[PDB]
């Protein structure tokens, strides 16, 4: 079994504007095997609406998935992506930074 | 114009104690997914993943479902066979992946036909570019190679890759032409981010573009900064377009001397951008 | 057009 740890980006579909509706994405890529737990978090708590793309992979065989939900950015609310995968000692949390 | 491709990405994963393997097939034209099959659906069918595929009639969907199901059974058997053969005596979940399809040139010649497999994330066997011989990675794959030579598989897949593969790519490009033959230029801009007393970060953004291929480069009055920059992988926006950014750390007060250059199919010439305070 | 490996090998 090869093991490749996922690369993770968390970002909005559109430029963030507070109080304006948008989409929050967590893109996970470069990982193997395909088994992976991804959750989107609002203030530390799991969002239940989340959808994701059909599992696919790249030329080097490594998988990628897009997880996404509707959301409304705000000054006070913290959004994040939580990822777990066999290559991690414990789940990894990547916070959404609207400038990245 | 330009190159185009039709690619299928197929994944089977065994699942100890859970019964049948998870089998997922996904088809892309260029950078746009258009179909899927997933064994975990409660009525597993080959199905459209782009609205323009709804123009294919029932016979296409039925035929493709039957082919997906037949492949599903074949991967299941292969997973059971491999597990015996590699002496994976602790059991566990294992993965077989298949990639196949065609890259065609702007003149519609077949640039490359693919029919290629990986086991547990490593190359297993692949049809070579000649569409006649195989590259095998280890002795298990030599055994499968012998069987596949015996059966004439290379000749069968060569006929499909040079014929049906290309013919169906054309058809899909026509059916989806509004979306597949578009080119969405990147909307670009520069943002500014404080870092320390002595420096800051300039980040160049390219948003809303299709196809995914793009180049972003920072320069300092002509001097290429490609190697000093932080560059994220191109990422899907979720609406069929892509995004990318590239950042550079520069001395506080010299922001105006740095320029971001953007290259994309949609840009007749490179876009040049600066921080606009 | 998906095409099946339908009763081949290892």
């Amino acid at each position: 079994m090869i093991q490749r740890t996922p690369k993770i980006q968390v970002y909005s579909r559109h430029p963030a504007e507070n109080g304006k509706s948008n989409f929050l994405n967590c893109y996970v890529s470069g990982f193997h095997p395909s088994d992976i737990e991804v959750d989107l978090l609002k203030n530390g708590e799991r969002i239940e609406k989340v959808e994701h793309s059909d599992l696919s992979f790249s030329k080097d065989w490594s998988f990628y998935l897009l997880y996404y939900t509707e959301f409304t950015p705000t000054e006070k609310d913290e959004y994040a992506c939580r990822v777990n995968h066999v290559t991690l000692s414990q789940p990894k949390i990547v916070k959404w930074d609207r400038d990245m | 114009m330009g190159p185009h491709s039709l690619r299928y990405f197929v994944t089977a994963v065994s699942r100890p104690g859970l019964g049948e393997p998870r089998f997922i097939a996904v088809g892309y034209v260029d950078d746009t997914q258009f179909v899927r099959f997933d064994s975990d659906a409660d009525n597993p069918r080959f199905e459209p993943r782009a609205p323009w595929m709804e123009q294919e009639g029932p016979e296409y969907w039925e035929e493709q479902t039957q082919r997906a199901k037949s492949d599903e059974q074949w991967f299941r058997v292969s997973l059971r066979t491999a597990q015996r053969y590699y002496n994976q005596s602790k059991g566990g979940s294992h993965t077989f992946q298949r990639m196949f399809g065609c890259d065609v040139g702007s003149d519609w010649r077949l640039l490359r036909g693919y029919h290629q497999f990986a086991y547990d994330g490593r190359d297993y066997i692949a049809l070579n570019e000649d569409l006649k011989t195989w590259t095998a990675a280890d002795t298990a794959a030599l055994i499968t190679r012998r069987k596949w030579e015996q059966a004439g598989d290379a000749e069968y897949y060569r006929a499909y890759l040079e014929g049906e593969c290309v013919e169906w790519l054309r058809r899909y490009l026509e059916l989806g032409n509004e979306t597949l033959l578009r080119t969405d230029s990147p909307k670009a801009h520069v943002t500014y981010h404080p870092r320390s007393q002595v420096d800051v970060t300039l980040r160049c953004w390219a948003l809303g573009f299709y196809p995914a291929d793009i180049t972003l480069t920072w320069q300092l009055n002509g001097e290429d900064l490609t190697q000093d920059m932080e560059l994220v992988e191109t990422r899907p926006a979720g609406d069929g377009t892509f995004q990318k950014w590239a950042a550079v750390v520069v001395p506080l007060g010299k922001e105006q001397n740095y320029t971001c250059h953007v290259h994309h199919k949609g840009l007749p010439e490179p876009l040049t951008l600066r921080w606009k305070p | 057009l998906y095409l099946v490996c339908g009763e081949r090998g290892f």
